[PDB]
């Protein structure tokens, strides 16, 4: 009875085809209609464009999916909400209001719960953050600091530029090679040896907790959360930086970002010694390490 | 939607290159020689608008533009099966035919003569280019068409597109053989020049490191210049695979280069590819880890560059990006990564954080791949210098001998003066000193007055 | 019934432009040249008694009137495979075959010495008509013969059809072109003066531009005069398809019209087109989409109106109609309408609603497309000032300058002084101002 039941899931419901869909949209799979929307979004972001338009972000939403995806364009809806900058101070976190939806059918959706689904807009919101950061820094084009007469600063800066770069590029490939990318290799072997709904259910909860892990979700590592914030700011900061410019970042300026940077490279590498020590996210020695990998001793 | 990129051929090396490049596209592709998709082209998830255009409903054409000052490549390119492949509104021909006299100024002058043709074409390609980032220069660096069209065609990307990228595929003259363009340093010098001024990153390619790499890695005794070209078509592809596999990372140029390129004066870098294998050698499929494909990528005779061993200088990479193609393993591309560090197989610069990025990607589902794992590595290394200085000494020697000028004194570029090449030599002398200083802490003073 | 429309061919150019034009309809209704009904013409969808009346049972014959001061035009007409299309008591041929000279003035005499043959013939043929609209001059504006008999046909249109509309096609010169014609700005006044006191609609053709298309679109390096014309007659009858291709909208002229002249004198109309292919360039079917055909519809090269750059006046559209003739699927029209709003293709009037309306309109069966998607627009476009601007400036240098105007001064309109001319540019400079003011809050009162 159980296999009849997952075979009939698996054909007439496209649970398959649900879970691809939700890679493609929560875990950005359709890297090149993804990389152009998120491109677009940083442009505007430095065109200081209105980007807090539900209606503007989901026309260009609809549009990229229809693009490429025209009959997954009808069930991902897009909504934003203006995200208070004051307050969300890393240009990351104007994001924050974004809110992605999936249109799942009964009674596949007794499987992509409402539980479930802000589970996925939560993990969706984190790519969408580090895709924002990821284009920010890439987008820094040199010819916008070429105007400042400081060769030297000029050339300082971009060095600095450049390890800040390589930091959060190498950060941002651990989550998505080492967790993204290896959990839903993980999450799609666990799928296809599902012989029960109830056991897919469970695996679905499975890798759900375990994104929600590795998303420093869980209470044990807000400090943790807040430390990868702070740093994620200093990323923030330094692009904001880049797209002033040389001109308006002066070599005063410049150096200072670069010890702020240094700084806050110091003291995530003495919280993850400690949190190493105390064992409590051993997983995260590799992504610590590889933060510190390439990554002059300063 | 893709980033549409069009491909600039210069000259008959480059012409010749271009060809051969859009034949190993629509081989990977499924492209037939007149752009009809293949039936066995299934994967729709390739991106044909990144470096194809579609010219009617079954035929895609390749965003390349065959730019030649002597007609006879062009002709013999028209002439082969492939002349159906590129969009023919692309292709800009020089009437006199002539070519430039192994002259870089001749070649130059010629592009201006044909700079209306030309930028047409550019334009014409621009708006069939869905989100152009920018032009790819082929060509090569001794000759007199492939060098001076090569100058002229960067001249008119950075006055067209002054705020867009320009990446070129330069071919680098063999340094190992003796070249009977005795003013082919001043040709290179030219070169250089125009890539130093109106190009944002120049690809050396050295037709004598290309021939050594064939010989080490390809087993080939003596690659042809066709051979050159089609391992140069290889890795296009295999850097276009992400580009036709979109995957996790490396789905945006500037994404890519963005790591790479940590100050715009250190825009010179150096290539690799893996898994390097001869013709015959396809035969054992080694089981490779991600340590073992990057072990292999290590090796200097996989390495399509041939630095000299300089004595005096502490040569590093500066960066290292390497793209791997196929399956593989996160948990090997980590190990991997951290086998590298520990081995410290790579020296690093001595003024700033610098590593090997690791990118894994999938491959291309149109071209069957018979590695499991493939890869690309782009490094900035400080033993580039070496080839750079090698022609710096091969002008100084040519101009200060002036020996074959007469050809680049009939080019108004020359006809008065040699000053565009002395300012050449001025900054490629330059460079190659930052360079050496960006092997050493010192670099973050290198380039300063 | 059908709105029957009459088509009125003046001068040599003007029967050049519409005898090509009667072809082109007759090709798409699958007409022959001597009114026979082809018998691949099995698509009773058209609406032939708009365009077309009966000769007999089984001839069907062009609602054309052509009229020539100049025999050559005319004489190839009668002399060609069509001489069956227009109605005889119709053609009035000047036996002197001298044309006008270049001279609108002995152009307008012409059609007045013609005024009583051409007012019968226009009265035969609206008691043809079952349900006459009114009547359609085609002519060119740049010449003698075909300016001068362009003026006095809306001027007999006026008279005897005064309830009717009179549209006019008034051909401006081409600019990158040394017009034949000196006297051409003279010749445009007296058109423009015709358009906006004897005919009710006028669209603006400039020839600039359709030699722009020509060589950018058609690929034609040197366009003919009579290629030219051609193109015009072309580009008119597939903004016409859909009133000799009746469907589910646009059923009749006054209805398409009506969202195009937002004030009575207001009535110059822009027109464009997408996507453009040449008829040679049939070999290669571009997946061209409608969204792409939106996108290349605001292409400056694509808008049948050469418009100076005008850097005084905001030009916006009052009002943009696409009609799309072909196979459409509505998901693709659906992303066109996407595009133009997303892109701002069109800027509208602040003083009315307005959009860019896309009708979707099937093909002729019998006109083979080289465009597996073709579409006209119809645009109100305040740029069309810069074109009817620079027409109204060139109306005055000339009637300033008696350029050309010996030529015209033989005819009494023009013999003592060229007073027609300036008022038709001062008419003309009102109405490029007032389409500045469409594109302000001020186009209520657009064309006062």
């Amino acid at each position: 009875c159980c296999g009849n039941l997952m075979q009939t899931l698996k054909k007439d419901y496209r649970l398959v085809e649900y879970l691809q869909a939700m890679r493609n949209f929560f875990l950005m799979e359709g890297g090149d209609t993804m990389y152009d929307f998120y491109t677009s979004i940083f442009d505007k972001i430095r065109e200081k464009e209105t980007w807090q338009n539900v209606s503007f972000l989901n026309v260009q939403l609809q549009e990229a999916v229809g693009q490429r995806y025209p009959e997954d364009s009808s069930r991902l809806s897009i909504s934003f909400e203006n995200v208070d900058t004051a307050k969300k101070k890393l240009p990351v976190h104007i994001l924050d209001g974004l809110t992605l939806s999936y249109k799942v059918p009964w009674p596949v959706d007794i499987v992509i719960s409402l539980e479930c689904q802000k589970i996925y807009n939560q993990v969706f919101l984190l790519l969408l953050q580090i895709k924002w950061a990821k284009y920010s820094l890439d987008v820094l084009l040199f010819g916008e600091l070429v105007s400042t007469p400081v060769r030297q600063q000029i050339h300082r800066m971009f060095l600095l530029r450049v390890k800040l770069m390589h930091f959060v590029n190498s950060l941002h490939n651990y989550i998505m090679t080492r967790i993204l990318h290896s959990t839903g290799l993980e999450f799609q072997h666990q799928v296809e040896e599902a012989k029960d709904l109830d056991q897919l259910i469970k695996i679905h909860y499975r890798y759900l907790s375990t994104i929600h892990d590795r998303c420093l979700l869980r209470e044990k590592v807000s400090f943790v959360k807040e430390a990868i914030m702070k740093v994620l700011n200093l990323a923030l900061m330094f692009a904001d930086g880049w797209q002033a410019g040389l001109g308006t970042w002066r070599m005063e300026s410049i150096e200072k970002m670069e010890s702020d940077f240094k700084n806050c490279h110091m003291f995530l590498v003495t919280i993850l010694n400690k949190a190493v020590c105390r064992g409590s996210f051993p997983h995260l020695e590799s992504l610590a390490l590889s933060l510190m990998a390439g990554m002059e001793q300063s | 939607m893709p980033r549409e990129i069009i491909t600039l051929q210069l000259g008959q090396c480059g012409n010749q290159i271009g060809f051969e490049f859009w034949k190993q596209l629509c081989a990977e592709h499924g492209i037939s020689p007149e752009g009809i998709v293949e039936e066995f082209a299934t994967e729709g998830t390739d991106r044909k608008d990144v470096f194809f255009y579609q010219a009617d409903d079954e035929h895609y054409i390749p965003r390349a533009v065959l730019l030649d000052l002597e007609p006879r490549v062009i002709h013999s390119i028209l002439n082969s099966p492939y002349a159906k492949l590129y969009n023919p509104e692309n292709i800009y021909l020089s009437e006199h035919g002539g070519g430039a006299g192994n002259n870089w100024a001749s070649g130059f002058s010629q592009g201006e003569k044909i700079h209306e043709d030309i930028f047409d074409i550019i334009d014409r390609e621009a708006d069939g280019s869905d989100s152009l980032e920018g032009f790819v220069l082929c060509h090569s660096i001794a000759g007199g068409t492939g060098s001076g069209l090569g100058s002229y065609l960067l001249e008119r990307l950075n006055d067209r597109y002054p705020k867009k990228l320009v990446q070129t595929y330069s071919v680098f003259p063999n340094q190992d053989e003796m070249s009977d363009v005795v003013v082919q340093p001043y040709n290179s010098l030219l070169t250089l020049k125009r890539l130093t001024q109106n190009a944002d990153c120049v690809v050396v390619l050295d037709n004598t490191a290309l021939n050594r790499i064939a010989t080490d890695r390809l087993h080939i005794q003596n690659p042809s210049f066709s051979q050159i070209n089609q391992l140069v078509s290889t890795i296009m592809s295999a850097s276009t695979t992400t580009l036709r596999y979109p995957g996790y990372m490396n789905n945006d140029l500037i994404g890519l280069i963005a790591s790479l390129i940590p100050t715009p004066r250190l825009h010179f870098l150096m290539t690799g590819y893996t898994p390097l294998t001869t013709d015959q050698s396809v035969a054992s499929v080694r089981k490779t880890t991600v340590l073992d494909v990057m072990r292999r990528l290590l090796q200097p005779k996989n390495v399509m560059v041939s630095t000299g061993r300089d004595r005096q200088t502490n040569h590093c990479y500066i960066a290292i990006l390497n793209i791997i193609q196929g399956e593989v393993d996160p948990t090997q591309v980590h190990k991997s990564l951290q086998r590298i560090r520990e081995r410290k197989l790579a020296n690093f610069i001595p003024w700033g954080p610098a590593s090997i990025q690791v990118a894994l990607s999938r491959k291309s589902p149109y071209l069957p791949s018979a590695h499991r794992v493939s890869g690309l590595m782009m490094a900035n290394h400080t033993s580039i210098s070496s080839l750079f200085e090698r022609t710096c000494r091969q002008y100084d020697k040519l101009r200060k001998r002036e020996a074959f000028l007469e050809q680049f004194r009939k080019e108004d570029m020359f006809k008065d003066n040699f000053d565009e090449m002395d300012t050449s030599r001025e900054i490629v002398q330059q460079l190659i000193d930052e360079y050496h200083a960006a092997t050493r802490p010192d670099y973050i003073s290198w380039g300063t007055q």
